[PDB]
RNA sequence: AAGGAACUUUGCAAUCUCACCCCGUAACUUCGGAAGAAGGGGUCCCCACGCUUCGCGUGGGGCGCAGUGAAUAGGCCCAG
RNA sequence: AUUCCUUGUCGGGUAAGUUCCGACCUGCACGAAAGGCGUAACGAUCUGGGCGCUGUCUCAACGAGGGACUCGGUGAAAUU
RNA sequence: GAUGUCGGCUCGUCGCAUCCUGGGGCUGAAGAAGGUCCCAAGGGUUGGGCUGUUCGCCCAUUAAAGCGGCACGCGAGCUGGGUUCAGAACGUCGUGAGACAGUUCGGUCUCUAUCCGCUACGGGCGCAGGAGAAUUGAGGGGAGUUGCUCCUAGUACGAGAGGACCGGAGUGAACGGACCGCUGGUCUCCCUGCUGUCGUACCAACGGCACAUGCAGGGUAGCUAUGUCCGGAACGGAUAACCGCUGAAAGCAUCUAAGCGGGAAGCCAGCCCCAAGAUGAGUUCUCCCACUGUUUAUCAGGUAAGACUCCCGGAAGACCACCGGGUUAAGAGGCCAGGCGUGCACGCAUAGCAAUGUGUUCAGCGGACUGGUGCUCAUCAGUCGAGGUCUUGACCA
């Protein structure tokens, strides 16, 4: 799963290449904006969970920079997620999508496939720019 | 503890054949699991996962196969229950010549 | 040192309340059907070597 | 109230619609009734049901006497059920119904003597920054000259498992009478082959 | 728990060199007395061995030769004993227990073909 | 498994590295060194061909997940 | 490693640094062979940072062996 | 003739001058959000950076990230960073030896628990016959947490901006319990691949050693989480703060002195678990039955019902204990069939200079899994185990 110290890849053109998980929010997207934490614990973030993260390396020229403290929403965990039919998906690398306090990507596009779990999590816009939704 | 005489074995088959499905052969080598994604709004989608077969674990209801695929620059593996309602049909694309029922080695 | 160590000599009594459980159970000898000497149930008669016929050497 | 007796059998996959659901196949063989305790006979209401069959050559005389008092046929297991009744015997037929939430209670597998990490979670200590109290071993047991002793109950190592457990509220996915088979979602206590007792939800939502 | 299914009291190779050593003596001498438990270990193992021998093809010989490193003993099980048990549903080896012993109080026993 | 120093007084401990060929190798320097710096590649089997022979190079072929294929066997760097 | 007030003040690196690096200077109580300042190379030296790897850690699990338990033989100790 | 010292880690438990959830009065309380005081400790109270720290500062969150007590809780539990040994250095004091509000680097923390206490598990006796089994619950333990979204409702309220109580839905977190179907981990020899060496005469095929698996790939049952399933409740009773009905003493007023009602995450019951050594030892159903022994061996001795001993095993287990079988037998092993694991065997044949490839071969091999079958061993036999005190009362012809 994902947890503080866990570096995820960035699947958007936000400008940040790699981010380090600073904290695990309890993914509150809903109602008006993003909702606030469902508890102060919760140790692992799963595809679809929102986390707070620090930026470890960003590309030269791009909205986001090295050091920025941002919010990303986990789209590909190297962990297995178990869809209800009983099937299991698992990507070769953890990777996330940086976002804003509305849950919209900071980037103009998403790279690589995205866990289809983000669709139930209601992150439609993310699903929107997804090349694929495995 | 309760010591009744009984083939707990078959009792399970009887409650398991009703949820067991055969599928083309295959063992590795490519496949194309054209599966349904009824999971969108009402809108019943239709994705096709195709790529190397790396594992056949199980038997009965529990039987399944694992296909590895690289999509959009990122390696992806899926686990399918031969008899998973989301699986419409499976078709071989090309028999492969390997040497061990696994291939995990193939993850590089 | 010898860290834990006892606080007091124990009564000849106490010391015996203890051992109230070390009494051997005598074997439950059976009498061999042939040479009739006593034997140990489920084993061979050390005196005739039988166990229905003669298994062990005389 | 209502309830039956049975042998756990295994778990397995089963799709109810398009959702794969795990279940525990329980054989709730028919259960004879061998004694009705009444608030006017034994001082409280309840039914004596029976389970596995037992060869007669193995039945104590005293027991025969009992079992005969109701021309049943030696079982090997008898158990009571408060405020329960009807006439004849007890089979899941009409007793339980698909969808009913229930409470399966068996005897947990037995773990023998287990330390505190595994019996209570605890946490033991380090593994490198110095020791001999590596992982397991509890910490301290009390305090000091005050309560110059240890609390009744302080969690410690001890025979773990081998207990009566009751997992509440379980949906009954499928009932195949005439096989006295029954599939409950989730997982029931104890080993396959073990006795298990199913009942109305003692207290469900 | 520990609901496994086998025995050791030695490492992994010792426990294999013994079962092979007794397997061979049992077959080379039709009978041997041994600690009660050890015979218990031996019994199934050996029976399996008699059943592998009970095939006559080179393959079945070569397999036996993996757990019977004495050419003479393999020939015996291969040509004298396996053929003899032809008609019995692999079920011959019996254990008789004798008396307890002096040097260590251990109850000995007989395992015979 | 997933994560990867979040442990903790301190990555203590335990991993990684780990041989021999080839290529490649910074600051700074008393020009010796810093260097095994760093980094990358090779390494088995058959055959022909040529070579200074044990051995080796060239080309083609072959097998495994993997070829110092099992034992011996540097973790590296910046700064004070 | 010689600063008390003190985690001094600014800068650096970090999401966040009582530590560390660089400046400043108000050097409680620096200072030139009880040597001053610097200095390549060397260190099982001391300090801070980084890359890689990892059961150090989130949480622990499973396995192995050697004790611990049981039976037969021999049979101590500190203490009191 | 020694009560180990700071901090941490582990383990907790208690107080309330309550940090958060729960209930209330007043507010300068429109609603939303707060403030404040009263009642209330059930449960809960995150993860990091800096420092030996305790503290505190800061990051990122949270319903909240409470304050204290228990020898500033806990070293016969661990650590040993801090500091009140011996080395060394700097600054400072001393002529010196040395020293210090100081600073800094280094520097052995003692297997075996007697008694009480605590967690587990037996043995004895008791519970007025001797037994098999089913139970009541005296009492006692565990649990007791919280968010967010939707609905009501864009309603009541409000100029607007914003925006509810009450009640009804869902979905998480953390914690726990059980479980192994899933997804994974492991699986010390279940299958295969590989190297060096020695051996089985040699070739081929195999074995050993290279951990206490030589290395690697995989892996059933089991065990196991980061995997599953379920759970904290409802209703009820009596209450706290607080609010009230009828109502005098003070012909009015008054939650009050007669009386009566509502009212909290708290108390009691409820839920799960233990439970008659509840020596006040309870209840129910069933079985065995009334033997033998001359004031010389005064009581034990044959026995019934039943059970133990012993053997063979177990999803039970340290040992005991517990469950199953013990030939009128399917208990375990073997054996057969099947499952599942590994991945195509040895031999031969063919292709090739060969290394190898292909065919025979979805081969071969085979731990624990499902069944079947008397092939094996549970043989034989022994030991123990009732004849029921007395008083009162009630019923029987
Ligand atoms: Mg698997
Ligand atoms: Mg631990
Ligand atoms: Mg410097
Ligand atoms: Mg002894
Ligand atoms: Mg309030
Ligand atoms: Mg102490
Ligand atoms: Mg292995
Ligand atoms: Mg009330
Ligand atoms: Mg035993
Ligand atoms: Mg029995
Ligand atoms: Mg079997």
């Amino acid at each position: 799963m994902i947890m503080p110290q866990s570096r995820l890849d960035v699947a958007d053109n936000s400008g940040a290449r790699e981010i380090m998980c600073i904290r695990v929010l309890n993914s509150g997207i809903g109602g008006k904006g993003l909702t606030t934490g469902g508890g102060g614990n919760k140790r692992y973030a799963h595809v679809g969970d929102i986390i707070v993260a620090s930026v470890k390396d960003a590309a030269p020229r791009g909205a986001v920079k090295a050091g920025d403290v941002v919010k990303a929403v986990v789209v590909r965990t190297s962990h297995a997620i178990k869809r209800a039919d009983g099937s299991t998906i698992r990507f070769d690398r953890n990777a996330a999508v940086i976002i804003n306090n509305q849950g919209e990507p900071r980037g103009t596009r998403v790279f690589g496939p995205v866990a289809r779990e983000l669709r139930d999590r209601r992150f439609m816009k993310i699903v929107s720019l997804a090349p694929e939704v495995l | 503890q309760t010591h009744i005489k009984i083939n707990r074995g078959e009792l399970l088959r009887g409650i398991e054949q009703d949820h067991t499905r055969q599928l083309p052969d295959f063992r590795p080598g490519d496949t194309v699991r054209v599966d349904t994604k009824v999971r969108e709004g009402n809108r019943t989608r239709s994705q096709a996962f195709e790529g190397v077969v790396i594992a056949i674990n199980g038997s009965g209801s529990r039987k399944s196969f694992t296909v590895r695929k690289i999509s959009f620059g990122e390696g992806v593996e899926r686990v399918f229950p031969f008899a998973s309602p989301l699986v419409n049909q499976v078709t071989i694309v090309e028999r492969g010549k390997v040497r061990r029922a696994k291939l995990y080695y193939l993850r590089e | 040192a010898k860290h834990p160590v006892p606080k007091k000599k124990t009564s000849k009594s106490k010391r015996d309340m203890r051992r109230s459980h070390h009494a051997l159970t005598a074997p439950n000898l059976t009498e061999c059907p042939q040479c009739h000497g006593k034997k140990l149930s489920h084993h061979i008669c050390p005196n005739c070597g039988y166990y229905d016929g003669r298994q062990v050497l005389a | 109230m209502k309830g039956i007796l049975g042998t756990k059998i295994g778990m397995t996959q089963i799709w109810k619609n398009d959702r794969a659901i795990p279940v525990t196949v329980v054989l709730a063989g028919p259960c004879p009734i061998v004694q009705r305790k009444t608030a006017q006979t034994d001082g409280y209401e309840a039914v004596q049901i029976g389970y596995a069959p037992k060869a007669e050559r193995k039945v104590n005389k005293p027991m025969q006497g009992h079992f005969a008092k109701a021309g049943v046929a030696p079982t090997r297991i008898l158990r009571e059920f408060r405020g329960f009744a009807p006439d004849g015997d007890s089979v899941n037929v009409d007793i339980f119904a698909e969808g009913e939430k229930i409470d399966a209670t068996g005897t947990s597998k037995g773990k023998g003597t287990q330390g505190v990490m595994k019996r209570w979670n605890f946490a033991g200590g380090p593994a490198s920054h110095g020791s001999k109290k590596w992982h397991r071993r509890p910490g301290s047991i009390g305090q000091r000259k005050t309560p110059g002793r240890v609390y009744k109950g302080k969690r410690m190592a001890g025979h773990m498992g081998m207990e009566r457990v009751t997992v509440q509220n379980l949906e009954v996915v499928e009932i195949r009478a005439g096989e006295n088979l029954i599939l409950v979602k989730g997982a029931i206590p104890g080993a396959n082959g073990g006795l298990v007792v199913l009942r109305s939800a003692a207290k469900a939502s | 728990h520990g609901k496994a299914g086998r025995k050791l009291n030695r490492n992994s190779s010792a426990r294999v060199a013994l079962a092979r050593a007794q397997a061979t003596a049992l077959l080379r001498e039709g009978r041997i007395q041994t600690t009660l438990t050890k015979a218990k270990e031996l019994r199934p193992f050996v029976e399996q061995l008699i059943t592998t021998a009970k095939g006559g093809d080179l393959h079945s010989r070569r397999l036996v030769a993996q757990d019977i490193h004495d050419k003479d003993v393999v020939r015996k099980v291969m040509d004298e004993v396996a053929p003899k048990y032809a008609e019995r549903p692999g079920g011959y080896t019996r254990i008789l227990r004798v008396g307890t012993r002096r040097g260590d109080g251990v109850t000995m026993a007989l395992i015979e073909l």
